[PDB]
């Protein structure tokens, strides 16, 4: 069974699928062909957004049907840093950022040298060479800043 | 192995030599930075007198609105307000994708699931600003292999801005004129603005300052939107 | 360039001109002195008469006492109030609080700690700002600092940054504003400000614009 997937830019691709294919597997086929990861895909059929856990047959999608693809470009992650003056700082980060680069981001915002910063999360001091992901720090987590000198 | 390349050596390279370093080494690992350090990337920075160019829109907390920030940063003004952006996006979904008004309402209010693409941006620029655009991945430009810098310059032509979309799974470290690295993350829009000295300034709403880089520094898999 | 500047020339300069000299030349090199001598800095001193203001004589606690001109806060009080803040607000296991505090080699230099002690103990709320972030600091550093301080009779200055600044001294030696250092200034009845460094010997009368523009200013409300 062929189906078509069309973008707003006019590009159309063809996929071979079965009525039993999940929306999830359709997005993976699109990734294999075009390099677009599933979280960057929004599929529409008959004016409705399709959900990952349902099948083409759940939506009555048949041979020669056309699906609409609109990419979802919303990358980025933010965390908060709270000081003892009560100030809250917002930072743009990646899960792979080291604590070192996070302290540089605070320096760019507040002028505080990294060697004068101590960061605390979950009641523990964070070491410079580990990453946010290493410490299970998620989006919109809050860290505590305390200033100390050699 | 790039660990022994110095900032000074990188500064002595041409635009294409610097761009080859980006396309070979700037992609981050899963849980680590790329193979280029902040000091190495600093070697790619030209001028630091960024005073006529501004980041008009910084990224707001919680909002996948980089498509709107990239437009305003490209045009150097508050061209598209938040409500205008959400309202025109909703029109496209209902008029062209046949979505019902109740479902359009959920798409607009669902902040965590919101996001749009280069086709939506092209439609907004045409409808609201009567500005037609073209787009291409940098790697698909003709004779890109003979010179990335020349191919991008040729495609951009006389335009004074471009919008860049990083579609794919990769996060690219990029030059920064400050203390920290501000990478080009996956699924994101940024812009570049050209000044009267023919210098290009990279504007990430998730960054701190404009930075002057060669066009060949844009990672080659990114999609370029260019006004006609 | 500033090597040919004389003490007499500097004495004749305005507050803003003197502050430009501080912000441009007063920082030390890594292993060498700054570009201002003791005598050149002495040209930034106003009155040389003896004030009723004194150095009362861990820099944060000394700055509080000097700002209030009394032994208001003992060292044991300072340390115990710090512990209360750290355990309640940082979610630390109190045992970890102990590791952070007693690590003598790692002593704290945090303006939020000072502000909370000042409000809790003295019911004295404060505001703070880097001098360079003040509104229209670029039009006149002296005017912006005056506007921010208003009618207050003391301020505390913190050097959060990487630089060490030589500063005027009313005696023989230079007592620089070192990294993470806290000092105080006290206002007298004639609207003159007196700089109080706990490591120095005597107060010295300087214009507000002599404070380095990157320093953080703490002001009671």
């Amino acid at each position: 069974m062929q189906i078509f997937v069309k973008t707003l830019t006019g590009k159309t691709i063809t996929l071979e699928v079965e009525p039993s294919d999940t929306i999830e597997n359709v997005k993976a086929k699109i990734q294999d062909k075009e390099g677009i990861p599933p979280d960057q895909q929004r599929l529409i059929f008959a004016g409705k957004q399709l959900e990952d856990g349902r099948t083409l047959s759940d939506y009555n999608i048949q041979k020669e049907s056309t699906l609409h693809l609109v990419l979802r470009l919303r990358g980025g992650m933010q965390i908060f840093v709270k000081t003892l003056t009560g100030k809250t700082i917002t930072l743009e980060v990646e899960p792979s950022d080291t604590i070192e680069n996070v302290k540089a981001k605070i320096q760019d915002k507040e002028g505080i040298p990294p060697d004068q910063q101590r960061l605390i999360f979950a009641g523990k001091q964070l070491e410079d060479g580990r990453t946010l992901s290493d410490y299970n720090i998620q989006k919109e987590s809050t860290l505590h800043l305390v200033l100390r000198l050699r | 192995n790039p660990q022994w390349l110095t900032e000074e050596q990188i500064k002595k390279m041409s635009p294409d030599e610097q761009g080859n370093l980006i396309d070979t080494y700037a992609a981050r690992k899963i849980n680590a930075a790329s193979d280029l350090t902040h000091a190495q990337l600093r070697g790619m920075i030209g001028s630091t007198a960024a005073s006529h160019i501004a980041i008009v829109n910084a990224q707001e907390t919680g909002l996948g609105h980089a498509g709107r920030y990239a437009i305003n940063n490209a045009l150097q003004q508050e061209a598209l307000s938040q409500n205008e952006f959400l309202s025109l996006t909703g029109q496209i979904f209902s008029n062209q994708l046949g979505m019902s008004l109740a479902d359009v309402k959920n798409l607009i209010q669902n902040q965590d699931d919101f996001g749009i693409d280069t086709g939506v941006l092209a439609q907004i620029l045409k409808q609201k600003f009567n500005q037609p655009v073209k787009e291409s991945k940098i790697c698909d430009l003709p004779d890109c292999a003979l010179s990335k810098q020349q191919a991008v310059e040729n495609y951009i032509g006389k335009a004074k801005w471009v919008i860049v979309a990083n579609i794919g799974t990769e996060v690219f470290d990029m030059p920064s004129s400050t203390h920290a690295v501000y990478p080009l993350t996956r699924g994101h829009f940024v812009a570049l603005r050209r000044d009267a000295d023919n210098r290009w300034w990279y504007l990430d709403s998730r960054g701190k300052n404009p930075v002057n880089i060669a066009l060949a520094i844009i990672p080659r898999t990114c999609t370029l939107i260019v006004p006609l």
